[PDB]
C-alpha cells in the first residue's frame, strides 16, 4: 500500500492550493474585456462559483459511490468502457495538466522579476530558466517524500490565505476612506455592450480558469483516511471559501481604479499594490510568486497520482505506476510529468492556450456528469452514504451544452484542432491494448526497458 | 507483476555498481540546478536596464479645450456655468484634459475704477455656481483653467492707463482664485503689457508657490521666433500659445522648417502647439486641411491647444452673419435661427457621432491614442528628410510601440521616398509597418504595408505603427 495519512486539513489545503493559482492574478482583466462592464464581469465570477459548486456536489456523490482511485477516469472507465476512459486519461495527461503547469510556472517567473524591470518585459531566457529551475526543485521535493510535500502545501496555502486577506483588507479600507466611486449604483453599469453575439462564451471560458482543479482531490484517493466522510466534507467546505475570496478580490480590483487601467496594464496586481501602498509595495508581488509556488506542488502531487493510477489498469506503459521502497513515491511518474511540462515550455504565449485547457476541462466534465446520470438509473443498488438531490446533473448538463455550442462558433479552428488531437488517441489505444500477442521483439524490449528503469530508480511494482 | 520483484531487486540493486550511479546521478542533477540558477543570474545582470518615467504633470497627458464666449458655446437658453454643467459629458467624451474657461469677471468698459477681478459677472452665474462646476469637473477628471484679462470688451487688452493697479489686482485675484480651487490661469495679448517678461516671472512665481500642478498660459500675436524666445529666457514652465505655426502651411517644407527650428532653439523643452491664441483653425486654413492639421498637432511633442468647435470643423465663413470672435456652436440644425435650412447633416455634433468618417470621429480616435501610448505622451521626436512637400517623423520613448507619421501638404500625389541612415539605431524604420488610420478614408487598417514603394495622395496624412526593432 502507498500510504493512508492525508487528513481533512491536508485535503482541504490541497483543494485550495489547486484552485488558487495564477488565475486570480490574470483572469480579471480578460473577464473585464469581453463583458465590457464591471457588473457583468462580476456576474461571471459569481456564477462560475455556483456552477463549480454544483459540479463539486455531483463529484462528491460520484466519488463516494465508487471508491476506486483515479477519479474522473475510473468512473468513465467503469461506465462507458475502456475506450472513453482511455480518451479521458490521454486528454488529461497530455492536454489539461502540462498546460496548466506551464502557465503557472511562467506566471511565477514573470511576476518574480517584476521589481527588476518594472517598466518592460524581462528577457525570455531568464524567465524560462527560472521556471525550469522551480519545476525541477519541486519535482525533486515531491520524489523525496510525501510528508514534506503535504507540509509545503499547508504552509503555502496559509501564505496564499494571508496574502489574499491582506489584499481584501487593503481593498476594503476604502469603505471607511470613502473611495467607493466605483461600484456606486450611480455609475454601476459604466458600459453596456459592443457586439451583438455570444461573446460571453469566451468570457466564462476565460474566467472559469481560476476555478480549475476543484476535482483533483478525487485523484489522490487510496491515500485519504476515511474517504467516505472527509472527501465530501472537504469538497463542501472548500468551494464557498474560494467563491467568497474571489468575488471580493475582484471587487477590490475594480474599486481602487478604473476599468481602462486594467484594460491597459499587464500587472493587474502590481498596479493595485503600487497605488494603494506607494512605497513598500514590493511585498505584494513577491507574495504573488509565493502564491504561485503553492500551485505547482499542488499539481505535481496529484498529477503523479493520476499517471500512476492510469498505468495499473494497462492504459499506460508499465514503466510507470512504480512504488519506491523507502518512502514510496511514484518517481518515474513524477519525472514524466516534469518532462512533459518542460516540453511545452519550448512554445511560448500559452496565455492564448487558456482557451485550450478551459475547453478540454469542460468536455471532460460534461462527459463525467453524463456518466453519473447514466449510472443513477442503470445501477440503483449501490451504497451511497452521501446522496445529492436530482436536477443538479440536469442543470449542469444544459449549461454545459450551451457553453459548448456557443464556444464552438466563435473561434472554430483551435477548438477543432484540439478535438482532433484528443480524438487521434484511439489508434494509440488500438496499438497498445486492443492488439495483443505481439512478436517477441516487443515483449523482450519492453521487459528489458522496464527492468533497466527499475534498477535505476530503485522501485517495486505494486501490480 | 510485469517488472521484477522486491526480493530480486534487493539482491541485484544492493551490490556496488548501482548505489554509486544513482548517487553520481543525484549529484549531477544538483550541480545542474545550481548551474541553471547561476546562468539565469548572469543573463539578468548582463541585460539592459529599463528607462525611467519622467513624472508627467496633468497637462502633458492630453490636449486642452479653449472656450472663448460661454454665451455662444450653448447659444440660447443657457449662458452661465450651470448651462455648461450639462455639457461636461461631451467634453469628457472628447478625452480632453483641461478647460480654458473664458473671462467671467465683471468688466464694464475701459474704466479701471470699477473693473475688478474678484467677482464673477451676474450673467455667468455666481460663486456657488462656479465652485460646483469645479468639483463636478474633478469627478470627470477635467481641470479648469480660468482666464483673466482686465479689458476684453474693448480694443485694448490692458487699458491705455498705467500698469500698476492692474498688476496688483491681478496678484490679489490669484490669491483668491487658488483658494477657490482653479487649476491654472491664462493671460492673453501680453504684447500690450509693458515689459511682460518681469510680470510673467512674478505670476509664475506666485502660482507655482501655491502648488506644483498649477499652470499659467500666455498668448501673443507675434510670429517672429526671436520675439517668441524673448519671453522664455526667464521662465521654464511657461506655455506660450502664439501665431508661429500660422501664417503658413501651403507647403510641408515650410512647416518642417518651422517645427524643427523651433525645437532646437528652445532645447527640446515642453511646448504648446496652436495656430492662434484665441481663434479657430478655419481662419487660417482651407476646408480640406483641417483633417491633416488635427493629425499633426496630436502627435507633435507638446500639449496641443484647440478652441471650441475645432473638432467639428466649425467655420464662420460657411454661415453668413457670424462674428469672427464668437461663433455659435452647432449642436443641431436649429441652433442658428438666422438663414435656417443652410445647415447640413455634417455641420452638427449629433450628425457626426454616428458616422465613422467625420472630423469628430477622427478627433476622438486621435485623442484616445495620444492619452494612451507612452511614445505619444513622453516619447522622443525625430524627423528625417523626405520628398518635396513631405513631412515625416517618428515617436519612440524607450521600447514601446513606435509610431510613424507621414504628411503630404502638396496638391499632387507622389511617392513617400523614405530613406534610412538618418535615424538612431534604436528605432530604425523596418521594411514593413502596420497602419493605424489615414486621413482620407478608403484604405485598410491592420495590414503591414511596405515603406520602400509607398505612395501618397494630395493633402493626406498617415499614422503608421511598427514594433520594437
Ligand atoms: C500683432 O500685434 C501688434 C501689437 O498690437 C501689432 O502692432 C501694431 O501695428 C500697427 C501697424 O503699424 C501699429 O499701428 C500699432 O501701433 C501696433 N501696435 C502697438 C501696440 O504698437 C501687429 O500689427 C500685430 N500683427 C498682426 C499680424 O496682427
Ligand atoms: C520668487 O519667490 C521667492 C520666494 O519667496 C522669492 O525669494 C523671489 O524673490 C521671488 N522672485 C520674484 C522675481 O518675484
Ligand atoms: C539647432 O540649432 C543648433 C545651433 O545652430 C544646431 O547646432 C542644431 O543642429 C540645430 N538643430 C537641428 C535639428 O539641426
Ligand atoms: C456634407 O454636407 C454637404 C453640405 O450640403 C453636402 O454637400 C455633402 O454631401 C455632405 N456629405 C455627406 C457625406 O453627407
Amino acid at each position: 500500500a502507498l500510504k493512508k495519512e492525508i487528513g481533512l486539513l491536508s485535503a482541504c489545503t490541497i483543494i485550495i492550493g489547486n484552485i488558487i493559482g495564477s488565475g486570480i492574478f490574470i483572469s480579471p482583466k480578460g473577464v473585464l474585456e469581453h463583458s465590457g462592464s464591471v457588473g457583468l464581469a462580476l456576474f461571471v465570477w459569481v456564477l462560475g462559483g455556483g456552477v463549480t459548486a454544483l459540479g463539486s456536489l455531483c463529484y462528491a456523490e460520484l466519488g463516494v459511490a465508487i471508491p476506486k482511485s483515479g477519479g474522473d477516469y475510473a468512473y468513465v472507465t467503469e461506465i462507458f468502457g475502456g475506450l472513453a476512459g482511455f480518451l479521458l486519461l490521454w486528454s488529461a495527461v497530455l492536454i489539461m495538466y502540462p498546460t496548466s503547469l506551464a502557465v503557472i510556472s511562467m506566471t511565477f517567473s514573470n511576476y518574480v522579476l517584476q521589481p527588476v524591470f518594472p517598466n518592460c518585459i524581462p528577457p525570455t531566457t531568464a524567465s524560462r530558466v527560472l521556471s525550469m529551475a522551480c519545476l525541477m526543485l519541486l519535482t525533486w521535493v515531491n520524489s523525496s517524500s510525501v510528508r514534506w510535500a503535504t507540509r509545503i502545501q499547508d504552509m503555502f496555502t496559509g501564505g496564499k490565505l494571508l496574502a489574499l486577506s491582506l489584499i481584501i483588507g487593503v481593498g476594503l479600507l476604502q469603505i471607511f476612506q470613502g473611495h467607493f466611486e466605483e461600484l456606486r449604483p450611480s455609475n454601476a453599469f459604466a458600459f453596456w455592450m459592443t457586439p451583438s453575439v455570444g461573446h460571453l462564451a469566451l468570457a466564462f471560458l476565460q474566467g472559469s480558469f481560476a476555478f480549475s482543479g476543484w476535482n483533483f482531490l478525487n485523484y489522490v484517493t487510496e491515500e485519504m483516511v476515511d474517504a467516505r466522510k472527509n472527501l465530501p466534507r472537504a469538497i463542501f467546505i472548500s468551494i464557498p471559501l474560494v467563491t467568497f475570496v474571489y468575488t471580493f478580490t475582484n471587487i477590490a480590483y475594480f474599486t481602487a481604479m478604473s476599468p481602462q487601467e486594467l484594460l491597459s496594464s499587464n500587472a493587474v496586481a502590481v498596479t493595485f499594490g503600487e497605488k494603494l501602498l506607494g512605497y513598500f509595495s514590493w511585498v505584494m508581488p513577491v507574495s504573488v510568486a509565493l502564491s504561485t509556488f503553492g500551485g505547482i506542488n499542488g499539481y505535481l502531487f496529484t498529477y503523479s497520482r493520476l499517471c500512476f493510477s492510469g498505468a495499473r489498469e494497462g492504459h499506460l506503459p508499465s514503466l510507470l505506476a512504480m512504488i519506491h521502497v523507502r518512502h514510496c513515491t511514484p518517481i518515474p511518474a513524477l519525472l514524466v510529468c516534469c518532462g512533459a511540462t518542460a516540453v511545452i515550455m519550448l512554445v511560448g504565449d500559452t496565455y492564448t492556450l487558456i482557451n485550450y485547457v478551459s475547453f478540454i476541462n469542460y468536455l471532460c466534465y460534461g462527459v463525467t456528469i453524463l456518466g453519473l446520470l447514466l449510472l443513477r438509473w442503470r445501477r440503483p443498488a449501490l451504497h451511497r452514504p452521501i446522496k445529492v438531490n436530482l436536477l443538479i446533473p440536469v442543470a449542469y448538463l444544459v449549461f454545459w451544452a450551451f457553453l459548448l455550442v456557443f464556444s464552438f462558433i466563435s473561434e472554430p479552428m483551435v477548438c477543432g484542432v484540439g478535438v482532433i488531437i484528443i480524438l487521434t488517441g484511439v489508434p494509440i489505444f488500438f496499438l497498445g491494448v486492443f492488439w495483443r500477442s505481439k512478436p517477441k521483439c516487443v515483449h523482450r524490449l519492453t521487459e528489458s526497458m522496464t527492468h533497466w528503469g527499475q534498477e535505476l530508480c530503485f522501485v517495486v511494482y505494486p501490480q | 507483476f510485469t517488472g521484477l520483484s522486491k526480493e530480486e531487486l534487493l539482491k541485484v540493486a544492493g551490490s556496488p555498481g548501482w548505489v554509486r550511479t544513482r548517487w553520481a546521478l543525484l549529484l549531477l542533477f544538483w550541480l545542474g540546478w545550481l548551474g541553471m540558477l547561476a546562468g539565469a543570474v548572469v543573463i539578468i545582470v548582463r541585460a539592459p536596464r529599463c528607462r525611467e518615467l519622467p513624472a508627467q504633470k496633468w497637462w502633458h497627458t492630453g490636449a486642452l479645450y479653449r472656450i472663448g464666449d460661454l454665451q455662444a458655446f450653448q447659444g440660447h437658453g443657457a449662458g452661465n456655468l450651470a448651462g455648461l454643467k450639462g455639457r461636461l459629458d461631451y467634453l469628457s467624451s472628447l478625452k480632453v484634459k483641461g478647460l480654458v474657461l473664458g473671462p467671467i469677471h465683471k468688466n464694464q468698459k475701459d474704466d479701471v475704477a470699477q473693473t475688478d477681478l474678484l467677482q464673477i459677472d451676474p450673467n455667468f452665474g455666481s460663486k456657488e455656481d462656479f465652485d460646483s462646476l469645479l468639483q463636478s469637473a474633478k469627478k470627470k477628471s477635467i481641470r479648469v483653467i480660468l482666464d483673466l484679462t482686465p479689458n476684453y470688451r474693448g480694443e485694448n487688452s490692458w487699458f491705455s492707463t498705467q500698469v500698476d493697479t492692474v498688476a496688483t489686482k491681478v496678484k490679489d485675484a490669484l490669491e483668491f482664485w487658488l483658494q477657490a480651487g482653479v487649476d491654472g490661469f491664462q493671460v492673453r495679448d501680453i504684447e500690450n503689457l509693458k515689459d511682460a517678461s518681469s510680470f510673467l516671472a512674478e505670476w509664475q512665481n506666485i502660482t507655482k508657490g501655491f502648488s506644483e500642478d498649477r499652470l499659467l498660459i500666455a498668448g501673443t500675436n507675434s510670429s517672429d521666433l526671436q520675439q517668441i524666445l524673448s519671453l522664455l529666457e526667464s521662465n521654464k514652465d511657461l506655455l506660450l500659445t502664439s501665431s508661429y505655426l500660422s501664417d503658413s502651411g501651403s507647403t510641408g517644407e515650410h512647416t518642417k522648417s518651422l517645427v524643427t527650428q523651433y525645437l532646437n532653439a528652445t532645447g527640446n523643452r515642453w511646448c504648446s502647439w496652436s495656430l492662434s491664441q484665441a481663434r479657430l483653425l478655419t481662419s487660417f486654413l482651407p476646408a480640406q486641411l483641417l483633417r491633416l492639421y488635427q493629425l499633426m498637432l496630436f502627435t507633435l511633442p507638446g500639449t496641443p491647444v484647440f478652441s471650441y468647435g475645432d473638432e467639428i470643423g466649425l467655420d464662420a465663413a460657411a454661415l453668413p452673419g457670424q462674428p469672427m470672435e464668437a461663433p455659435v456652436m452647432l449642436w443641431d440644425e436649429s441652433s442658428f435661427p438666422d438663414i435656417p435650412g443652410a445647415v447640413s447633416a455634417n455641420m452638427t455634433v449629433k450628425g457626426q457621432s454616428e458616422d465613422p468618417g467625420s472630423l469628430l470621429s477622427l478627433f476622438r480616435r486621435l485623442s484616445d491614442q495620444r492619452s494612451k501610448e507612452r511614445s505619444l505622451l513622453h516619447g522622443d521626436f525625430h524627423a528625417f528628410s523626405a520628398g518635396p512637400g513631405l513631412f515625416s517623423y517618428i515617436r519612440h520613448w524607450d521600447q514601446n510601440e513606435r509610431f510613424l507619421v507621414v504628411l503630404n501638404f502638396g496638391d499632387v500625389g507622389l511617392s513617400a521616398g523614405l530613406q534610412a541612415s538618418d535615424l538612431p539605431a534604436s528605432a530604425s524604420l523596418p521594411a514593413k509597418a502596420d497602419l493605424l488610420l489615414s486621413t482620407q478614408p478608403g484604405r485598410e487598417e491592420g495590414s503591414p504595408l511596405e515603406l520602400e514603394r509607398l505612395k501618397l495622395e494630395p493633402h493626406e496624412g498617415l499614422l503608421l505603427r511598427f514594433p520594437y526593432a
